[PDB]
């Protein structure tokens, strides 16, 4: 070894609401674990969670976590694995009360209790009247759960690598993930980080699009780490676009303004999704929200100005009083970015890249899956994945609001409970041979020699337009085959990308371009996917295919990376408390 | 080792932060003056002749502009030691306003003793 | 029309010491962008220029800058309030912290004070809830202006307190968050607290100078927070 | 302790705002300033006491006060105990010096 081993039984890739969660169980558990994050871990995308932890509490009204579940099954439109969507509910209660013990600053009911509001996809009685589930602190839920994860990581004395950038994972001989290489921003040292276990916990990657909700480290480092490992990608092609992102902005405005009261408006002032959906109404899934909200605008109905093309989310007969106090985050969102104030305007919307419902297939465990020469399942040895990078699946192709910062929890929770089980489960791992630990630095190594190549910036402009023209909110055939050759050559491009700074001492640079690889192993497996599945399901909606196949396609969509081919995974249809839910037509 | 911005000409100061240093200037300012102004004294009262030289001393004009000065500064003290008090008995606010406006006032009330020093030093 | 920049650079295998440097960024003529976008823009063209930013929302704290010298952050300030007719846009790091690399500072101190007033809940689990802490409203609302913060550090990098003693001072973040966990209902070691900032420099180098409430971009109030906590030691040690 | 600088610093200060408002109160109503009429004042019994418990106060606050100066931008500790003393010791002095002037009045 020519370069520095730092040696921890378990290194959690991730600092974000799923990773700290993880990190926390570990240690507690007896056993020592590094914390990496390539920003300070408070500055994680979780921090901008606004709505809220969907969660059957029970205390705005007397409710069900198979309530929940049903919630969640027919949200994902049945291709969520319906065993772990069931563990995912049934533990939720006791895994966010136990934030609440931790101090996060739950708001709070008139008795004392926290409090719940109202959200998209939520019902009592298996599809019946609105509930509200959704656990929230303000519309700053996210805020005050990372902070009060990061705080109990101080309290616990986590051992943390802040600004260290991971580069790739290392694989020994046996094909077993045994680590993975990072890059210390600060000083540009390169080091190995040796373990018995590997938990990616990267985020999303909504910045693969022109326009997206996401902070600018979502680059789903995650997912090109998986790839370049020969680890599949599960789901890729089911993108959630939030109905409600600032038109011309793309920052997010919470789906609690609409579980508050607030309501979608058009040019002509109807509350259209009574028309699209005339139960829910604008508390319906986002996959249909976002939708119908394109529809209006396509139709030459939807509001023009300033912000471009928009639809109007109208929320001032709540009240200044309500507004500033249980959405005062959103009104300094919209008076920022739009010029609008809510109290007297409503808010000029539009469907923006929001969540990635795809990414690395794991077991209720957070041990990663791969699939051998006869399609069946097998456990990658040493590799682990939680929160937005996982595909369990609890999302299937539509999550429901509120059901991420959960997923973070639950699952993160429980990587951490089952890690001492799952470690001797897969048995003692060989070490990395010192050409095992340098194939992991090829990547790096070619940005740092390559000066004379073409500019990163132009090859990420045109790979995000390339998604947001042919894989947004509607796609279709010829659009989707187009954007997939137009990939190939964008990513011929990046192989031949120069690096202008050379620099150690906190080069950002070399960062975001080593980023951009991680943008493009996103974008491709989301194309090849996209044009894969031949079906409409959840977000996931084709003109030349309209209809939801459950005869061909009632199942997951799988990326090989080493035949860059597509394959499918069975959708788990067993609960172990109570019969699944079988699927059936899907409308709100 | 590493170079860090304290480069104080390049940084905005609020009324606020003003009206703070100089009340540590005036302190410091004071500690000496009371000095002067007890070898002063001690002078005025040995005998009916160091009272004389005392009001000799006090004919000087650059004497006359000290003595203004070092009244001066005691009375911004005294008057920006007052708004700090009121803040900690809670009869004045907090807030970044509120804190400007004491602050404004404070100089305005300063000016007058100022001037009213000046009288008593003619 | 023509936007003129004059930015603070430093990198340690390179420069003797810190310099200003001009940049020059064309802008739309009837569009308002945000200092960020002019700082990503201004990458593409020198891709040398380092510094930090995320959530481009406000909310994550990462683009903490000295902008015509004032604290603020990047993402949320609009260069129509910088710009001035003849000036340029002058933009440096925060003031009092050592700089890694030309608007990247080191946040270690800032951190560090945050971690010794001890920011995590303290209950002696005697007489536990059923299910949650039961938090009235009221008991709740006393973590407004508390609980938001960013931990931007916009406000200790302006307090000259914190500059003459970054080690000794909590300065005005830490102190806010202090406070945070001495009104919260569901803390029960008040008195233990309060006992570790009896001393000489933690909490009472605060002299209301306030340039802290005036750069809080979320609009906290350190001052007054500061201002309940030397009540609560004069109750309790006077 | 913090706490016990604070309190002794708003003490003192209430206890100077009084003596400057009675030293003023006389300056102001006083006319031609005679040595006699100034001798008739700093003669009294409650001048005198007032004087010199103004002068303690002052060796308080001053105290306290040069303190936390010296303890910002005086880094160097040799240097920074020496000023200590130096400051301290006029102090003292100050209070001294009251007395010898009084007590012989
Ligand atoms: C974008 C968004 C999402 C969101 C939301 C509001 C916005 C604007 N509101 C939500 C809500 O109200 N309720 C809810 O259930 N979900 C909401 N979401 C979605 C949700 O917040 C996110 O999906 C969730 O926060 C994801 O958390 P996760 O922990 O999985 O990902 P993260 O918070 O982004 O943290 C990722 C960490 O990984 C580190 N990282 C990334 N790359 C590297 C490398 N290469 N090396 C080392 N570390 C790396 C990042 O530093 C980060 O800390
Ligand atoms: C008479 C001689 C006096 C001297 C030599 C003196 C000197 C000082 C000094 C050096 C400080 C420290 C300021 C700092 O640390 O920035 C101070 C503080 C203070 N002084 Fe005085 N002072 C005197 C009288 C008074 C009087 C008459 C008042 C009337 C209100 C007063 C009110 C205060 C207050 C309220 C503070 C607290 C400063 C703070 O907390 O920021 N002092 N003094
Ligand atoms: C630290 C402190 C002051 C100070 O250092 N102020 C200051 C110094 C330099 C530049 C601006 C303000 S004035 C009030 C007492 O405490
Ligand atoms: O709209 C929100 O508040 C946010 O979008 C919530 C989830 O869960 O994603
Ligand atoms: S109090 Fe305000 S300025 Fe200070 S760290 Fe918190 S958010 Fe930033
Ligand atoms: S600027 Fe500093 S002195 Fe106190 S009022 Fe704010 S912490
Ligand atoms: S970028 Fe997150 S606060 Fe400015
Ligand atoms: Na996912």
């Amino acid at each position: 070894m020519k370069l520095p081993v730092r040696e921890f039984d378990a290194v959690v890739i991730g600092a974000g609401g799923a990773g700290m969660r993880a990190a926390l169980q570990i240690s507690q558990s007896g056993q020592t674990c590094a914390l990496l994050s390539k920003v300070f871990p408070t500055r994680s995308h979780t921090v901008s969670a606004q709505g809220g932890i969907t969660v059957a509490l029970g205390n705005t009204h007397e409710d069900n976590w198979e309530w929940h579940m049903y919630d969640t099954v027919k949200g994902s439109d049945y291709i969520g694995d319906q065993d772990a969507i069931e563990y995912m509910c049934k533990t939720g209660p006791e895994a966010i009360l136990e934030l609440e013990h931790m101090g996060l600053p739950f708001s709070r009911l008139d008795d004392g209790r926290i409090y719940q509001r109202p959200f998209g996809g939520q019902s009592k009685n298996f599809g019946g009247e609105q509930a509200a589930r959704t656990a929230a602190a303000a519309d700053r839920t996210g805020h005050a759960l990372l902070h009060t994860l990061y705080q109990q990581n101080l309290k616990n004395h986590t051992t943390i690598f802040s600004e260290w950038y991971a580069l790739d994972l290392v694989k020994n001989q046996d094909g077993a993930v045994v680590g993975c290489t990072a890059l210390c921003i600060e000083t540009g040292e390169v080091v190995y980080f040796k373990a018995r276990a590997t938990v990616l916990a990267t985020g999303g990657a909504g910045r693969i699009y022109q326009s997206t909700t996401n902070a600018h480290i979502n680059t789903g480092d995650g997912v090109g780490m998986a790839i370049r490992a020969g680890v599949p990608v599960q789901d890729m092609e089911m993108w959630q676009f939030h109905p409600t992102g600032i038109a011309g902005a793309g920052v997010l405005v919470t789906e609690g303004c609409r579980g508050e009261g607030g309501y979608l408006l058009n040019k002509h002032g109807e509350r259209f999704m009574e028309r699209y959906a005339p139960n829910a109404k604008d508390l319906a899934g986002r996959d249909v929200v976002a939708r119908s909200i394109m529809i209006e605008i396509r139709e030459g109905r939807g509001c023009d100005g300033p912000w471009g093309p928009h639809a109007k989310l109208k929320l001032d007969h709540l009240g200044k009083e309500v507004l500033e106090s249980r959405l005062p985050g959103i009104l300094e969102l919209s008076r920022t970015f739009a010029h609008v104030d809510p109290v007297k305007e409503p808010i000029p919307v539009i469907p923006t890249c929001h969540y990635m419902m795809g990414g690395i297939p794991t077991k209720v465990t957070g041990q990663a899956l791969t699939v051998n020469e006869k399609g069946e399942d097998v456990v990658v040895p040493g590799l682990f994945a939680v929160g937005e990078i996982a595909c369990v699946s609890v999302h299937g192709a539509n999550r429901l609001g509120g059901n991420s910062l959960l997923d973070l929890v639950v699952f993160g929770r429980a990587a951490g409970l089952h890690l001492q089980e799952s470690i001797a489960e897969q048995g003692a791992l060989r070490d990395a041979s010192e050409s095992d630990v340098e194939a992991s630095l090829d990547r790096l190594n070619r940005w740092n020699n390559n000066r004379n190549g073409e500019d990163p910036v132009a090859i990420r402009k045109a790979l995000q337009e390339c998604m947001q023209h042919n894989f947004s909110v509607f796609r279709e055939g010829d659009a989707m085959a187009k954007g997939l050759e137009q990939l190939k050559v964008i990513r011929e491009r990046l192989k031949n990308a120069r690096l202008d700074d050379t620099s150690s001492e906190f080069n950002t640079q070399r960062v975001e371009c080593l980023e951009l690889d991680n943008l493009m192993e996103t974008a491709y497996a989301t194309a090849v996917s996209a044009n894969f599945r031949t079906e409409s399901r959840g977000a996931h909606s084709r003109f030349d295919f309209p209809d939801r196949d459950d005869e061909n396609w009632l199942c997951h969509s799988l990326y090989l990376p080493e035949s860059e081919s597509m394959t499918r995974r069975s959708v788990n249809m067993e609960p172990k408390l109570r019969p699944a839910f079988p699927p059936k037509i899907r409308t709100y | 080792q590493r170079p860090v911005n304290l480069d104080l000409q390049t940084i905005r100061f609020p009324i606020t932060a003003i009206a703070s240093i100089l009340h540590r200037v005036s302190g410091v300012i004071t500690f000496v003056a009371v000095g002067i102004l007890l070898w002063l004294l001690g002078t005025s009262l040995s005998s009916p002749e160091g009272f004389e030289q005392a009001s000799a001393i006090m004919g000087s004009f650059f004497v006359k502009f000290i003595m203004w000065g070092i009244l001066t500064a005691l009375a911004y003290h005294v008057v920006v030691g007052i708004r700090h008090m009121m803040m900690d008995f809670g009869y004045l606010e907090e807030t970044f306003e509120a804190g400007k406006r004491s602050a404004k006032i404070s100089f305005v009330i300063t000016v007058v003793l100022s001037l009213l020093a000046g009288v008593l030093v003619w | 029309m023509r936007l003129e920049f004059s930015i603070y650079r430093y990198n340690p295998d390179v420069d003797d010491a810190p310099r200003m440097q001009d940049y020059t960024l064309e802008a739309d003529e009837g569009r308002d962008m945000m200092l960020l976008d002019a700082l990503i823009q201004l990458k593409e063209k020198d891709p040398s220029l380092s510094f930090r930013r995320s959530c481009r929302e406000g909310v994550c704290g990462s683009d903490g800058l000295n902008m015509n010298g004032k604290n603020g952050l990047a993402c949320i300030t609009p260069i129509s309030a910088l710009n001035q007719p003849g000036k340029k846009i002058v933009i440096r790091p925060l003031p009092g912290l050592p700089v890694i690399r030309d608007l990247v500072v080191d946040m270690g101190q800032f951190y560090a004070q945050y971690e010794k007033i001890k920011p995590y809940l303290l209950n002696n689990g005697q007489n536990p809830p059923a299910r949650e802490h039961l938090q009235m409203p009221e008991q709740r609302e006393k973590l407004d202006g508390l609980y938001e913060c960013i931990l931007c550090a916009c406000c200790s990098t302006s307090c000259p307190s914190f500059w003459w003693n970054p080690d000794k001072f909590i300065g005005p973040a830490g102190l806010l968050a202090a406070y945070r966990f001495l009104i919260d209902s569901r803390d029960t070691e008040t008195d233990s607290r309060l006992d570790g900032l009896s001393d000489a420099f933690s909490v009472f180098r605060c002299h209301s100078i306030m340039n802290c409430v005036s750069v809080c971009p979320k609009g906290l109030n350190p001052t007054r927070a500061i201002g309940h906590i030397k009540s609560m030691l004069l109750q309790r040690n006077a | 302790n913090g706490v016990h600088d604070f309190i002794l610093v708003r003490a003192t200060a209430i206890v100077l705002t009084l003596y400057i408002i009675y030293m003023v109160g006389f300056f102001a109503t006083s006319g031609e300033l005679t040595y006699e009429v100034w001798i008739g004042f700093f003669a009294s019994a409650f001048t005198k006491v007032f004087t010199l418990l103004a002068l303690f106060s002052i060796l308080i606050m001053a105290w306290i006060g040069m303190w936390q100066v010296l303890t910002d931008y005086v880094k160097p500790l040799a240097l920074r105990l020496m000023l200590q003393l130096v400051i301290v010791v006029a102090l003292v002095v100050y209070v001294i010096y009251g007395f010898v002037v009084v007590w012989g009045v």
